[PDB]
């Protein structure tokens, strides 16, 4: 909690008005990992595994995320915690039981720690930050990705190959979950699960 | 399942006289196929699928 | 794949093939209501089934 | 059986420094120097410790006898490493000092792989068995050269604060000032300046 509630101060003179939340977040974040940590153990899946190195991805990816977005107000900050929240712990998890379980616990956690007002679904599919279609990496709209992606997945068909694919909300996501991989300075993914679901593709 | 819906169907349907005509019904077995049904099914399945 | 990608997929594929008028379609509705898919017409029928 | 007694194993290992640092080091330093380690370190209390020792859960579990190497060698560079100051002091404070770096080589010749509780309830049978006029050991406990040669404190928690950019939080070189960190880092070129190796399980 001390050492990272000097990473969030660090980071947080990017938008100093909320230099206060620093506490908060950082206690927030361990609490989180512990509780993480305690519940979602190896006997579950071999491959649950929680170190700090956790959050430290988690500062960073959250910085990159200020570093080049737009002007934020505590609302966007909330989500975008959420976001990475989600990115960095909820992945590697199997079982829609487990997921809920996690959606219950970002709950908790939040309200817990950062009481506010307007926060809605946290769902996975209900918070697509992007960088595609704008400049700047904010919350876009899903129906305006559904448009760009099946007008340039068409353009990419016609380009290169004749595969026929049709676009469905999990493609779309996982779509912006290799995009953040991607752009990271040192991103190796791994995409786990079955034949026939267009990972390769 | 049909049944369980809206999806009527003919009660004596038979998969082999529904897909194959008898002319290349006999064309496999000049090319030697043995006359059980379910290798009949089973060359209807290979000769039929495109891609 | 979940229920409801298959859904979607399965309905994205189905809708360009067309669907000739059949009575008996409406009726069945009323009846079972697994809760599988919303309740339309052939289309959701077909998908349901697969 | 092991061939030779624990105290005749010590007796070897000491002479085995000496002669390495005995032909550096000016007659009259040097007698008094290896006369003043000897007859303390030789000391039964210390039988007393091992003994002791059996019983703590040690991580690997290298037996006894073959730990005494850490601690002699560790013992005998740090004496070794204030010889420029000892030589204007009093008996009595340059006592302190042989004993209290002594009591610091062997807990953590000991205790170094056990997981700190027990360390810190070791500290308390080393300030047992030792004589209570010999300088008190404490895990905070560090000595720093104060203002004018001699005058060492032995003081805690000399904690930097650092003003981290906001950037640099992706420096991968970075990491915080912590007293965890502080002595670990300190025990561990301490150990590598002993020319020892090294398993940081
Ligand atoms: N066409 C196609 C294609 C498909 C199907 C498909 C799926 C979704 C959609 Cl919308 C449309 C079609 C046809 C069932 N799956 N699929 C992959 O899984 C690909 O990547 C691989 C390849 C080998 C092993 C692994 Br594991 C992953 C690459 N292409 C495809």
């Amino acid at each position: 909690s001390q050492i990272y509630e000097i990473y969030y101060k660090a980071i947080f003179k990017l938008v100093p008005e909320f230099r206060s939340y620093t506490e908060p977040f950082a206690r927030a974040s361990v609490h989180l990992y512990n509780e993480c940590k305690a519940r979602y153990s190896t006997g579950l899946q071999s491959h649950y595994l929680f170190s700090p190195r956790e959050l430290t991805r988690l500062v960073r990816g959250v910085y990159t995320a200020i570093n080049t977005g737009p002007r934020q107000t505590l609302r966007s900050l909330i989500r975008l915690w959420a976001y990475e929240a989600w990115r960095i712990f909820a992945d590697r998890l199997v079982g829609v039981k487990e997921k809920n379980s996690f959606e219950q616990l970002l709950y908790e956690t939040v309200d817990k720690y950062l009481p506010n007002q307007d926060l809605g679904n946290i769902s996975s599919t209900s918070l697509l930050f992007s960088g595609l279609l704008s400049l700047d990496f904010k919350e876009v709209n899903k129906t305006d990705l559904v448009n760009f992606i099946e007008e340039r997945f068409k353009t990419f068909c016609d380009e290169e190959l004749e595969v026929p694919m049709v676009i469905h909300e999990s493609m779309v996501d996982h779509i912006l979950r290799i995009d953040r991989a991607l752009k990271q300075v040192q991103g190796h993914m791994m995409l786990i699960g079955a034949s026939r679901t267009g990972k390769t593709i | 399942l049909l049944g369980k819906f809206a999806v009527k169907y003919d009660v004596n349907y038979r998969f082999i006289d529904y897909l194959v005509t008898l002319d290349e019904k006999m064309k496999w077995l000049e090319c030697g196929l043995d006359k059980n049904d379910y290798f009949l099914e089973n060359m209807s399945i290979v000769m039929n699928s495109q891609d | 794949w979940d229920t409801k990608t298959m859904s979607q997929v399965a309905n994205n594929m189905v809708d360009v093939i067309p669907m000739e008028f059949t009575d008996f379609i409406v009726p069945e509705v009323n009846k079972e209501l697994v809760f599988t898919e919303p309740i339309q017409t052939i289309r959701d029928a077909v998908v349901n089934i697969l | 059986t092991d061939v030779c007694s624990i105290s005749s194993k010590i007796d070897h290992l000491l002479n085995k420094s000496y002669e390495a640092l005995d032909n550096k080091l000016s007659m009259f330093e040097l007698d008094k120097l290896k006369d003043l380690i000897s007859d303390s370190f030789d000391m039964a209390s210390l039988t007393n410790i091992f003994t002791c020792s059996n019983d703590l859960v040690h991580i690997l579990g290298v037996r006894t006898f073959n730990k005494l190497e850490t601690a002699v060698q560790l013992a005998v560079h740090l004496i070794s490493s204030y010889r420029q100051w000892f030589q204007n002091l009093d008996d009595k404070s340059l006592k302190d000092v042989i004993t209290l770096l002594i009591k610091r080589s062997l807990l953590y010749a000991l205790a170094g792989d056990s997981t700190g509780e027990s360390q810190r309830a070791f500290i308390q049978t080393i300030n047992t068995y030792f004589g209570h006029d010999s300088q008190e050991l404490s895990d905070y406990s560090t000595i720093v050269i104060a203002n004018d040669k001699l005058s060492f404190s032995s003081f805690c928690s000399e904690i930097p604060s650092v003003s981290l950019e906001a950037h640099e939080v992706m420096r991968p070189d970075i990491v915080i000032p912590t007293i965890d960190t502080i002595k670990h880092e300190k025990i561990f070129y301490d150990l590598l300046n002993s020319k020892r190796g090294i398993i940081l399980c």
